[PDB]
């Protein structure tokens, strides 16, 4: 029915109406860091 | 008669597909070398 | 390190290719 990853994670499935197989990458995410000088020297930041 | 299984009697024991791993389980399984009754 | 190549020495290549969640 659906493929396990190393960590015993879902990763893939068949579709239960195609018998066709179908892979479940996570959606994107991450941290988000402001990127500063000072603020006694500007208020424009960057973002990663 | 007896025989003895080697390695035999494996299967694929849940529905699950899974590569590139070595995944460790516990099911009712042939034991390995275990005696085989032979018959004819 | 050798130009060639990453830019590593030979020995110190040997060492990287001796060493090898969401
Ligand atoms: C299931 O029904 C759909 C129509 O809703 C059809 O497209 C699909 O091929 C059917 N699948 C099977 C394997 O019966
Ligand atoms: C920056 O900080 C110093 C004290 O460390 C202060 O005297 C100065 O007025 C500050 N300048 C601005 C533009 O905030
Ligand atoms: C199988 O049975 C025989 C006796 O019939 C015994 O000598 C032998 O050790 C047994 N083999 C195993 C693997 O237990």
């Amino acid at each position: 029915q659906f493929g396990r990853d190393i960590a015993d994670t879902t990763d893939a499935v068949r579709d239960p109406q195609t018998l066709e197989i179908l892979d479940i990458t996570p959606c994107s995410f991450g941290g988000v860091s402001v990127i500063t000088p000072g603020t006694n020297t500007s208020n424009e930041v960057a973002v990663l | 008669a007896y025989t003895n299984s080697f390695t035999r009697g494996v299967y694929y024991p849940d529905k699950v597909f899974r590569s590139s791993v070595l995944h460790s389980t516990q099911d009712l399984f042939l034991p390995f070398f275990s005696n085989v009754t032979w018959f004819h | 390190p050798d130009p060639s190549k990453s830019k590593r020495s030979f020995i110190e290549d040997l060492l990287f290719n001796k060493v090898t969640k969401f």
